[PDB]
C-alpha cells in the first residue's frame, strides 16, 4: 500500500477539462418506454380480473410460480428485466412524463 | 338444427372467439407489434392456420 | 490478515477522541476487500426508512464482521477473526454480559437514539454500530417482535394495545427496555409483513396438508408415531371444526401440479425464515473485565 | 416568466412528483435497481442542497 | 495424523502424473481418517452406484471424511486434512460458479449434459469420480427438490409423476442446468418424510388461532402482488377443502403474550427440526475467488 494525498497548490482554479471529441453512442435513441411494471411489481389493481386482463391486453406477464427470487425482486429489487436475445442497436433507454 | 336454433342458447355461457376474429381488429401499424398475439397463426399468404 | 479503511473526510483530532473510545467492537463489512472505503463500514449504508428490522438481520447474516484494533492519522486498522482464537471485544451491547454467555450480533434497536451513537457522524453518514447480545435475549427478542408484527394488522381494540404494551417492555438481569413497534403510520414494514405472512401461511398449508401426507406415507409400514401423528390432527379437526358448516367434501383426489406447488410453495417460505429461525452464534466469553465494558471472547463461525 | 407550463407535472402532488421523487417511490415499494432520466429533475432534496 | 499417505498399486505414466498435477487443492473424500491408506477406497469410486440411491451417496458422503490433494511425486498423493477454521484453497471442476461471499456445501455429483464421463485419471477398471462442490442456495435447493421428488411421489403410476419430474429435475441455477439421476426411493428417505410430516404435524398443532387466520386479516386489508399469489393459493385449498365461505375474522378473545411466546418458540423448534432435514452445514466460507472461476480461498 503506498498512501500519497494531494493539495491544491494553486488558488482559484488552476486546471481545466473540456470534452472534445465523441467517439460513438452507448444508446440508441430508443422509444421502448420505461415499463412501469417493472419499475413497481407490487402494485396491482384492487378487482382481480381487471388486474388480469390488463396485465394480458398489455402484454406484461405475471410470475408464474413463487420463488426466493420473485419475493427478493418484490422485496429488495433486483434485475426483473432480462437481457434480449439480439441487440444490434445497443443499450435502449426511453421514460414517459404526462 | 332449424329447430334447436335456441337450444344452444338455452346454455348460458360466454363462448371464445376464433384467432380470425382476434386478428381481424388489429390495425395496420399494430400488427407488426409483438403485443399482438395471432403472429404465430399466420405462416403464408394463401393459408391460414 | 488486516484491513485498513480510510476516510475521504476531514476529520479532527477530537473526533479521533472520541473515535479511540471504540477501540476493540465489531464493525460489519459487507466483503473483504485489503483497502476499503469507510461508506462501507457500518449498516448505514443499509438502514432507511422503508426496510426494517429483518432485512438488516438478513444483510447481517453474511456480512462479515471484523474486530477493530488501531487508529491512526487517516486510516482504521481492522483485524478480522479468526475460528476458535480468542480476542477481546468491548460491549457496547445494550445488555450486561457475565461469564460463560454465548453471544450472537443482532442490528440495534434505537436508531437515531438520544447518544446518537455518543456523536460520531458525518456529513449525510452516522456510523452504526450491531448490539452483540447473548443468545437467549436475542431469540426470545426475535419472537417479542414477530409476535408484535402479528398484533400489528389487529390493533383495533385496546386489549391488544395492552398486550403489545406488555410487548414493548423487556424483562433481564438489571435490563429494561421499550421495544420499538415494527407497525408506524398504521402500517407494518415490508420485511415484518412477509416474514409473518409466510409463517401463517406455512402453518395454513401444514394444517391442510399433512392428513394427505401422512396417510400417503401410511400406506407403508406404520409405527405408534404416525397413528398420535393421525390422532393429534383428528384432534384438530374435533376442536376446529365445531362451528364450521358441515360435509366441506375434501377430496382424495387431487392433481398433481397443485399439490407440487404446494410443497414448493410451503418450503419456499418456510425457507425465507431461517434468516430469523436460527440464531447463528458467533461468540462465547472465556473472561468478563470488570464494568462489563469489555470481555476476552473466543470467536465462533 | 409564465406560471407554470405542465400543470399537471410541477404541483408538489402531481402524477409525475409523486411518480419520479425517490422519496415518494420510496414511500411507494420502487424498485431501486432501475434508472430512469427524469428522477434527476423531480428529486427536490439535491435540488436544495 | 494430519498428513496421509496414499498409493498406487499401478504406475503413473506422464500423462497420468500430467493429469494428477493439475488436480492440487481439490477436495477428496476418505472415509478411513486413517495414516497409510490405499487408493481404491480413495474418491467415491467405491461407493458410486448407478440405480442405488442418490440419497444413499448423499449421506455417506455427509457421514465422509474430507480431505486436500497436495503435491504428487510418483506413486505417492500426500492427502491433507484441513484443520477446522484456518484459511484453505480448493479448486473445484464441478461446473457451476461461484460468488466471493456465500458458503458451500459437498454433493456426489450430477451429469452435467455434454457427459464427458472422463475425470481425469482412471486405472484400469478403476476411476477417480470427484464429489461436486456447490453453493449454498443450490445445495438447499437439490436438497429440497429431492425431498419433494420422495414426497409427492408415493401411491402414484409413473405418468403423472414423469410429467411432474421431467420439469423437477431440471434446475437452472446462475446460466448452468443440472439434473438428477438418481431419484429412487430410500428407507432413509422414509425416515426423512417420517420426520417431515411429524414436524409439519407439529407445526400443525401448537400454532396460533390467530396466525392460522393471519392471511385472511391481510387478504381483508391489503392486496398486494404476492399477496395476490397468496390468495390465490390459500383460496384454493380452502375450496379443495371447503366449498363454503371463509368467514372473517373477530376480535380474538384468547389473547396472551407468554402464551404467543411458548407456542412459537416450540414452534420455533420444530421448524428448526423440519429444516435440518435439507440445511446442510457449512464446509467452506470463501475469502476470494479466481475469475476463472476455477479455484477459491476458503476459510474452514
Amino acid at each position: 500500500t503506498q498512501n500519497i494525498n494531494t493539495v491544491d497548490m494553486g488558488l482559484g482554479y488552476t486546471s481545466n477539462t473540456c470534452v472534445a471529441y465523441v467517439n460513438r453512442v452507448r444508446t440508441d435513441m430508443g422509444v421502448r418506454v420505461q415499463d412501469l411494471f417493472r419499475v413497481f411489481p407490487m402494485n396491482v389493481y384492487r378487482h382481480d380480473e381487471v388486474d388480469r386482463w390488463i396485465r394480458h391486453a398489455a402484454g406484461v406477464e405475471r410470475p408464474q410460480l413463487l420463488d426466493t427470487e420473485t419475493i427478493s425482486m418484490l422485496t429488495f429489487g433486483s434485475m426483473s428485466e432480462r437481457n434480449a436475445a439480439a441487440t444490434v442497436h445497443g443499450q435502449k433507454a426511453a421514460c414517459e412524463l404526462i | 338444427a332449424a329447430r334447436r336454433i335456441p337450444h344452444f342458447y338455452r346454455v348460458r355461457r360466454e363462448v371464445p372467439r376464433t384467432v380470425n376474429e382476434m386478428k381481424q381488429d388489429f390495425v395496420v401499424t399494430d400488427f407488426y407489434k409483438v403485443g399482438n398475439i395471432t403472429l404465430y397463426t399466420e405462416l403464408h399468404p394463401f393459408f391460414d392456420f | 490478515a488486516n484491513i485498513f479503511c480510510t476516510f475521504d473526510h476531514k476529520l479532527s483530532i477530537a473526533d479521533v477522541g472520541k473515535l479511540t473510545k471504540l477501540v476493540a467492537a465489531v464493525v460489519p463489512i459487507p466483503q473483504r476487500l485489503h483497502l476499503i472505503k469507510h461508506y462501507q463500514l457500518g449498516l448505514h449504508q443499509f438502514v432507511d426508512h422503508t426496510r426494517g428490522y429483518v432485512r438488516l438481520r438478513g444483510l447481517l447474516r453474511n456480512m462479515t464482521l471484523t474486530l477493530m484494533r488501531r487508529v491512526e492519522g487517516n486510516q482504521i486498522l481492522l483485524h478480522v477473526p479468526t475460528h476458535g482464537l480468542l480476542y477481546t471485544v468491548l460491549n457496547t451491547g445494550p445488555v450486561t454480559w457475565e461469564k460463560g454467555d454465548a453471544l450472537c450480533v443482532l442490528p440495534p434497536l434505537f436508531h437515531g437514539p438520544l447518544a446518537r451513537e455518543n456523536l460520531l457522524t458525518l456529513g449525510q453518514w452516522e456510523l452504526v454500530l450491531p448490539w452483540i447480545v447473548p443468545m437467549p435475549l436475542a431469540l426470545e427478542i426475535n419472537q417479542r417482535l414477530l409476535i408484535m408484527g402479528l398484533f400489528s394488522l389487529d390493533r383495533s381494540y385496546e386489549e391488544v394495545k395492552a398486550a403489545v404494551q406488555q410487548l414493548q417492555t423487556i424483562t433481564f438481569r438489571d435490563a429494561t427496555f421499550t421495544i420499538p413497534d415494527p407497525v408506524i403510520d398504521q402500517h407494518l414494514l415490508i420485511d415484518m409483513k412477509t416474514a409473518c405472512l409466510s409463517m401463517s401461511m406455512v402453518a395454513n398449508l401444514a394444517s391442510e396438508l399433512t392428513m394427505t401426507y401422512v396417510r400417503k406415507l401410511a400406506l407403508e409400514d406404520s409405527s405408534m408415531l404416525l397413528v398420535k401423528c393421525q390422532e393429534l390432527l383428528m384432534r384438530l379437526d374435533r376442536e376446529r371444526s365445531v362451528g364450521e358448516p358441515r360435509t366441506p367434501a375434501r377430496p382424495q383426489h387431487v392433481s398433481p401440479d397443485d399439490e407440487i406447488a404446494r410443497l414448493s410453495a410451503l418450503f419456499v417460505m418456510l425457507r425465507q425464515l431461517d434468516d430469523l429461525i436460527r440464531e447463528q452464534v458467533v461468540f462465547t466469553v472465556c473472561d468478563v473485565s470488570p464494568d462489563n465494558k469489555s470481555a476476552t471472547c473466543i470467536f465462533k463461525g | 416568466f409564465a406560471a407554470t407550463h405542465n400543470p399537471w407535472a410541477s404541483q408538489a402532488g402531481c402524477l409525475s412528483d409523486v411518480l419520479y421523487n425517490t422519496r415518494h417511490r420510496e414511500r411507494l415499494g420502487y424498485n431501486s435497481k432501475f434508472y430512469s432520466p427524469c428522477a434527476q429533475y423531480f428529486n427536490t432534496e439535491e435540488i436544495i442542497a
